[PDB]
């Protein structure tokens, strides 16, 4: 199978600038590439094929070169609706394949986040299970570390984050941590702590509490 | 590239 | 104009198999291949094989020969994709799209259905349980306490969220569900609040799941200390 590689893999940028996406092939495939534009819950949508014919209702701002293993995805004065993830596409043996995608997302200032813990109800209490929750709320950029201490040691393998996609309106990012364990672990330990590292504060910043207070 | 026949 | 409308989502056992379809409106069917590709969640895009709908000759991806199996019907413009010997490796987004094809051959993808999801899991039909994330004094963040949800255990996906019926949308974010090691999702809703008013303002998320034909209300309030 033929590998594409696309760098880089993430990128920030502003309205304006100019954006240049390499697709790398592991073999060569001629003139028989296409990039694809993908935003969150949606199709793909074809970009450019040939290499470097622009599809059909593209605007102008997009352009593309290259043959053989090197190609480029070039996107002039970046528009709002161009943050999107893009992927290369060969069709010239089988099977097609498909690069791994650079996702290029909006620049803003740094924001710090707002962090909130939250101990189990009483009720899943009851129930056989305690999860603890941890929110990160409206934080830029989106690298943050968010590390689950019970008893001043730390956890692995127990904890489960889900992130929201860049908020529309203000550009922001909101994270959650969840820590699960049976009532048999939970009730080993007594402090319960997320501790969160993020660009905007200038240490780290812990929440906790104590089981059972 | 890669085809799959006529279609006509 | 030019469209591609796929059949709806489909839950399977492991073992099993599934039948999607895409159908084709605003141009000649059998004028163009079609391609089938998937989009697990979290990744990215791995072709199936493709079709050509006038002859029926098609190719599948060496790792889909003997598994998957492409065919059409030419009297209603619909090509299937069989799946069989399911299992949880399957569980992603189908899409149909057609290929420009011009001169016989692959240039592009252009025309796109809307995308099928397949679940496979050996899990069966389970509402959530909804558990209040409580707001406290302790959590207080400036002029501002947080608050949730936490909707836990359900299969298949989706559930629906909305907060006081609707009537309460700024602030609320409903995290993208994640899959558990058992096999079942979970996910959390949350709005950050005034902390002033957490004595008399009423907060109700309401969890929704149409496969359990289940509809939950919990009320979320602030912590006492007795």
């Amino acid at each position: 199978d033929i590998q594409l590689t696309q760098s880089p893999s993430f990128l920030s940028a502003s309205v304006g600038d100019r954006v240049t996406i390499t697709c790398r092939a592991s073999q060569g495939v001629r003139n028989e590439l296409a990039w694809y534009q993908q935003k969150p819950g949606k199709a793909p949508n074809l970009l450019i094929y040939y290499a470097s014919t622009l599809q059909s209702g593209v605007p102008s701002r997009f352009s593309a070169s290259g043959s053989g293993t090197h190609f480029t995805l070039t996107v002039s004065s970046l528009q709002p609706e161009d943050f999107a993830t893009y992927f290369c596409q060969h069709m010239s043996s089988y099977p097609l394949t498909f690069g791994g995608g650079t996702k290029v997302e909006i620049k803003r200032t740094v924001a710090a986040p707002s962090v909130f813990i939250f101990p189990p109800s009483d009720e899943q209490l009851k129930s056989g299970t305690a999860s603890v929750v941890c929110l990160l709320n409206n934080f830029y950029p989106r690298e943050a570390k968010v590390q689950w201490k019970v008893d001043n040691a730390l956890q692995s393998g127990n904890s489960q984050e889900s992130v929201t996609e860049q908020d529309s309106k203000d550009s922001t990012y909101s994270l959650s941590s969840t820590l699960t364990l049976s009532k048999a672990d939970y009730e080993k330990h007594k402090v319960y702590a997320c501790e969160v590292t993020h660009q905007g504060l200038s240490s780290p910043v812990t929440k906790s509490f104590n089981r059972g207070e | 590239a890669v085809g799959i026949g006529a279609v006509f | 104009q030019e469209v591609l409308v796929q059949s709806g989502a489909e839950v399977k056992k492991p073992g099993a198999s599934v039948k999607v379809s895409c159908r084709a409106f605003g141009y000649t069917f059998t004028g163009n291949a079609l391609h089938w590709v998937r989009q697990a969640p979290g990744q990215g895009l791995e072709w199936l094989g493709w079709i050509n709908p006038h002859s029926g000759d098609t190719t599948t991806s060496q790792k889909f020969q003997g598994r998957v199996y492409m065919t059409r019907d030419k009297s209603i413009n619909t090509a299937y994709l069989d799946v069989t010997r399911l299992t949880s490796d399957d569980t992603a987004i189908y899409y149909c799209a057609r290929d420009k094809y011009y001169g016989n051959e692959a240039v592009g993808m252009d025309v796109w259905g809307q995308g099928t999801t397949v679940t496979v899991s050996s899990a069966s039909t389970k509402g959530p349980s909804v558990f209040p994330l409580a707001p406290s004094s302790k959590s207080t963040s400036g002029g501002t306490a947080a608050l949730g949800c936490l909707v836990k255990d359900y299969f298949p996906e989706p559930v629906t969220v909305s907060w006081n019926s609707g009537a309460l949308t700024s602030g609320v974010h409903t995290f993208p569900a994640v899959l558990q090691s058992s096999g079942l999702y979970s996910l959390s809703s949350v709005v950050t609040v005034p902390s002033s008013s957490l004595g008399t303002q009423t907060y109700i998320c309401n969890v929704n799941h149409k496969p359990s034909n289940t509809k939950v209300d919990k009320k979320v309030e602030p912590k006492s200390c007795d």
